[PDB]
RNA sequence: GGAGUAUGGUCGCAAGGCUGAAAAAUUGACGGAAGGGCACCACCAGGGGUGGAGCCUGCGCGCGCGCUACACUGACAGAGCCAGCGAGUACUCCCUUGGCCGAGAGGCCCGGGUAAACUCUGUCGUGCUGAGGAAUCCCUAGUAAGCGCAAGUCAUCAGCUUGCGUUGAUUACGUCCCUGCCCUUUGUACACACCGCCCGUCGCUACUACCGAU
């Protein structure tokens, strides 16, 4: 019983894990690169 | 005999499966059980719910067949193993409880 | 980077020797020695497997010219105690005929 | 298990193979062995069947009839 | 190829040609009209003449030994003998090629592997 | 642990436990001998009271050290001394000071102390081919060794 | 004969590797046809591929029939599918025990044109050559631990796969007394596959499905009182085989008759039974890192 | 900038409770009697387990599946004679008294706890020195039993599992009479040939007329 429970816990944990981090990485990349390309267009204007 | 044939016969003895009867026939039946008998039917005819010795008794004593239920044992053992071991694993290191004398 | 690492940071580790309650049974196969034993076993077993494909896909009526000029392996049946299925050859020396032998004898 | 068995036999649909008719190709329609422009396309297909019979004989009787 | 692609009789001729050639011994696939288009080969017919197929099936060594051998006639094909070194060999027959009733080539084989039994 | 007998892929292990009760706690579990072989503890072994059966990738050698990675939970203590420096206070001493104080050595294990090793330049046996194969195999690849 | 089977084996492998190369090419080919169909632009390389265009105009239509589902792909199986009532034999390991031989008997009775043999003291490659000499279409070795079954080897001739699979959670016929159980109803059953969704899944589905006689295609739904059910969760192929009686069109009454297997399959060797020169098509990979967690099937 | 290919953020819809767990059908439903085929879950002939004592895995103190003991099938002694799987710098039965050499960690030394079978020849003569009932289950040509020797194949298996060689039988090898199971009484290719419209209860559909309320 320990075996089936522990390993089910590992599975659920890893799924939540990689989901959480791909969320945060995508949001952060979008924001920082968003304003970065904005600064690119602004400096490129002059 | 076959499982198929014996079960068809039995459910015909109950009358659940037979030919299409008539209106006056249903009148006669209303003129003149089934649930617990069908419980026994499904019990008898899904017999790989459980385990049985094929011999019978080694000695026949008279003084006045299911010797077990594997699925029920796995079920109840699952319930007990959950209600103890899982909550131990979840409160591995939990300090503090309520002590109640009454 | 590669100057974002301190000196004691790159100070890496040192293997742990065989315990000296045991050493009469052989050195301790750590990782690299395991890899070596693996790759040897691997290339040998794949050689063995390819040979097995050949020996299950022989044809009995091949024909060459070697078979007109070598011995054959055969079996224990005709060869005896002393049979691996090697095809022998010569070792180098032949039936050296009489006249030259006389010449040898005179010289000796 | 038991309910999905029940489910499939109820809405009875079976993944299992059926007996295909043994020679579906040349006899796709299958009448009994018993008593009974698009025209340019048809001319072309007739000529193709011609060339096919030609090549059939030529090939098989090139290879001595083991085919 | 000229036929339109939706034609049932076209697909039937496709499978026809590919099945008959794949059981002939020229081709390699059973799927590509392209393979018919620039794979079919007089060297493929040459590769299916009975000299080279006994070479690949490893009767003799090369096609000299094979061809001379067949001229003096040592290769049965199933039951018949062989005189005429262009007996084309289909994929079905490339197994039942073998040596004749008792020849010295058979006895070369058997004298070497030491199963030589004069009976 | 320590290997007792070593068949090809499975293996027995000797001096690790005492009781197959403990092994039947340790069923189905994970075991990673030094070299790099992940593997599985399957099932207790009957007659030697302390031996147990695993399955590994390739044979662990007889000279290996079978380990079991366990993670054991621990508990700090509950001692606490406020330092009453305006009253006077007892400090618990330093442990180097303790061994200096009552003349007891700073322990060590000669098995534990790092050393360098002197390996040999590892060569191998030649290939061997079974004599079945030696008498069956086709011509052009028939082995020739005088 | 053995020649011509072995030559067909290697031929089939050669066509497979050719299928690999031409499939990688045809990945570029298929992109054209629908692009012609929808007029949308493509990658200009694939556009400016000359041999692709020539070979395209020659060989569109087989891809069309692929889309249609008309054609029968190459494998071990799809030569003679709904023609030969596939003969299946069973034989256990070297020295069977009582319960084992009874369970092999039962599984002979579960697959319906199955004949049983007893193995005695008889040699494994000669069993294979003899079954090949009778032109079978199956072979099933079933091993035992201590009066209980272990491992089924659904191997399928002339040169297809051997699914060697451990069984778990098996209980037989011959424990339940002959009064309660009945003699088996031997009819050509139906077959129902629950949950298979990966291409490896359908590969295993194929090698199970051709262990069954081709049900006559007229009234497949109504006739037949016998069904067999394979179903998987956590890669675990589990089978229950039930004779039903159908009291209504809103209620059907089952009867558990065939045994209870839950097999986990650990190898599909693309090579027949003994052939230790095996082309390992798949295996249960323990021992790797996330091969415990992730799911095939 | 165009084209795809993704990754997650944002918004709309799906996301309003006449509610309160437990058919279709001209084809449909169930049977029965005749006719064949089949079957070691059938007959007939035979064999052989398990089930007796013990060991013990597994399954739920019980249980079977294996293994072992059980006396003429004797012992002991000599002599004589044949196999198949078999090769990873690799495999070890422990744990201890002493002593050696080791300022110390050890290593030594001595103790304690390429078959089985078969055949032949002689020496003895049944002696706590007893081959598993009812029951059941299996089995028809290299099939059953007996014997060993090996390997330990990711999964299962050492309380064993699996290979492979050796010695190789009785008794059937007919039959559908018991129990059965399947399927014929539709369709499915035509000859010379033969047979000659099974049966039941109902259902459903069309029509006929009735009955009586409102």
């Amino acid at each position: 019983f320990i075996r089936r429970e522990q390993l089910r816990i590992k599975k659920e944990k890893d799924e939540a894990y990689e989901k959480k981090f791909k969320r945060i990485i995508a949001e952060i990349q979008n924001e920082e690169g968003r304003a970065a390309n904005e600064y690119a267009r602004e400096k490129a204007a002059r | 005999g076959s499982q198929l044939k014996r079960l068809k016969a039995s459910l015909r003895e109950q009358g659940l499966i037979g030919p299409q009867k008539s209106k006056k026939q249903k009148r006669q039946n209303a003129n003149d059980q089934k649930a617990e008998a069908l419980k026994s039917i499904r019990e008898q005819f899904n017999p790989f719910q459980f385990k049985t010795n094929a011999r019978g008794p080694k000695f026949e004593v008279t003084t006045n067949v299911i010797k077990g239920r594997p699925e029920l044992s796995r079920a109840r053992s699952e319930e007990k193993r959950r209600q103890t071991i899982l909550v131990e694993m979840q409160r591995r290191n939990k300090v503090g409880g309520i002590i109640d004398r009454r | 980077m590669s100057s974002l690492r301190h000196a004691i940071q790159r100070r890496a580790h040192k293997e742990r020797a065989q315990p000296l309650e045991r050493q009469r049974l052989g050195i301790l196969e750590k990782k690299k020695d395991y890899r070596l034993r693996a790759r040897d076993y691997k290339k040998k077993q794949a050689v063995l497997k390819s040979l097995r494909q050949k020996a299950a896909e022989r044809n009995e009526d091949e024909f060459y010219f070697g078979m007109m000029s070598r011995k054959g392996p055969g079996s224990a049946l005709t060869r005896g105690k002393g049979f691996t299925g090697t095809v022998d050859g010569d070792r180098g020396n032949k039936a050296l005929s009489v006249e030259t032998v006389r010449l040898l004898k005179t010289q000796d | 298990i038991e309910e999905l068995i029940k489910r499939r036999i109820l809405a009875g649909e079976f993944d299992e193979v059926l007996r295909r008719r043994p020679d579906m190709f040349g006899n796709p329609h299958g009448v009994r062995r018993g008593l009974v422009a698009d025209e340019k396309l048809r001319r072309d297909e007739e000529e193709i069947k011609r060339m096919w019979k030609e090549i059939s004989a030529k090939l098989d009787a090139l290879s001595s009839w083991h085919y | 190829s000229l036929l339109p692609p939706d034609n049932e009789v076209r697909r039937k001729h496709e499978t026809l040609l590919l099945d008959k050639l794949y059981d002939m011994g020229i081709l390699s696939t059973k799927a590509k009209l392209s393979a018919v288009e620039h794979n079919v080969t007089v060297s493929a017919f040459a590769r299916r003449r009975l000299p080279v197929v006994m070479t690949r099936l490893r009767m003799a060594e090369t096609v000299q030994a094979a061809t001379k051998l067949i001229e003096q006639g040592h290769v049965r094909v199933g039951v018949e003998e062989v005189r005429d070194p262009a007996f084309l060999v289909t994929r079905n027959m490339e197994d039942f090629v073998t040596w004749t009733v008792g020849s010295k080539i058979k006895q070369n084989i058997m004298k070497y592997r030491d199963k030589l039994d004069d009976f | 642990g320590t290997p007792w007998k070593i068949f090809k892929n499975t293996a027995f292990i000797k001096d690790m436990f005492n009781s197959s009760l403990e092994i039947a706690k340790f069923e189905g579990a994970a075991i990673r001998t030094v070299s790099g072989i992940r593997g599985q503890i399957k099932r207790a072994l009957s007659k030697p009271e302390g031996y147990f059966r695993a399955t590994f990738e390739d044979k662990i050698l007889l000279s290996d050290i079978v380990i079991l990675k366990a993670w054991y939970p621990v508990k700090p203590k509950q001692f606490y001394n406020p330092a009453t420096n305006l009253i006077g206070w007892q400090s618990m001493r330093l442990t180097g000071e303790i061994r200096r104080a009552e003349n007891i050595p700073t322990p060590q294990n000669p098995n534990s102390t790092y050393r360098k090793i002197e390996r040999p330049e590892r060569h191998f046996n030649p290939l061997r081919v079974p004599k079945n194969l030696a008498a069956e195999l086709p011509f052009k690849s028939q082995i020739v060794q005088t | 004969m053995l020649r011509k089977q072995a030559r067909q084996r290697r031929d089939y492998l050669y066509r497979r590797a050719l299928l690999l190369r031409d499939a990688e090419i045809a990945e570029k080919r298929a992109k054209l046809r629908a692009a012609l169909a929808s007029g949308k632009p493509l990658d200009p390389k694939i556009a400016n591929d000359k041999e692709l265009r020539k070979d395209f105009d020659y060989d569109v239509s087989r891809d069309i029939a692929k889309e249609q589902g008309e054609i029968d792909i190459d494998d071990e199986y799809s030569e003679l599918s709904g023609i030969v009532d596939p003969r299946v034999l069973v034989t256990t390991s070297r020295d069977p025990s009582s319960r084992l031989m009874a369970f092999s008997k039962e599984i002979r009775l579960m697959f319906p044109t199955a004949i049983r043999l007893n193995r005695g003291n008889l040699i494994l490659p000669d069993l294979v050559m003899s079954a090949q000499r009778e032109r079978l279409s199956d072979i099933i070795l079933l091993h035992e631990h201590r009066g209980t079954p272990t491992a089924i080897t659904i191997s399928h001739f002339p040169h297809g796969p051997t699914l060697m699979a451990s069984l778990h959670n098996v209980v037989l016929r011959a424990d339940i007394p002959k009064s309660i159980k009945g003699t088996v109803s031997e009819s050509y059953p139906h077959l129902i596959f629950e949950g298979f969704r990966t291409p490896l899944g359908q590969r295993v589905v194929k090698i199970l499905k051709h262990l069954f006689p081709p049900r006559d295609p007229t009234n497949n739904a109504k006739s037949g009182n016998r069904v067999i059910t394979f179903v998987n969760q956590d890669d675990c192929i589990e089978v229950r085989h039930h004779v039903y009686v159908r009291t209504n069109y809103n209620s059907v009454e089952l009867s558990e008759v065939g045994p209870r297997f839950t097999m986990r399959p650990f190898s599909i060797t693309m090579g027949t039974l003994e052939n230790k020169d095996a082309d390992v098509e798949w295996h249960l990979s323990q021992y790797t890192r996330t091969g415990r967690k992730k799911n095939y099937f």
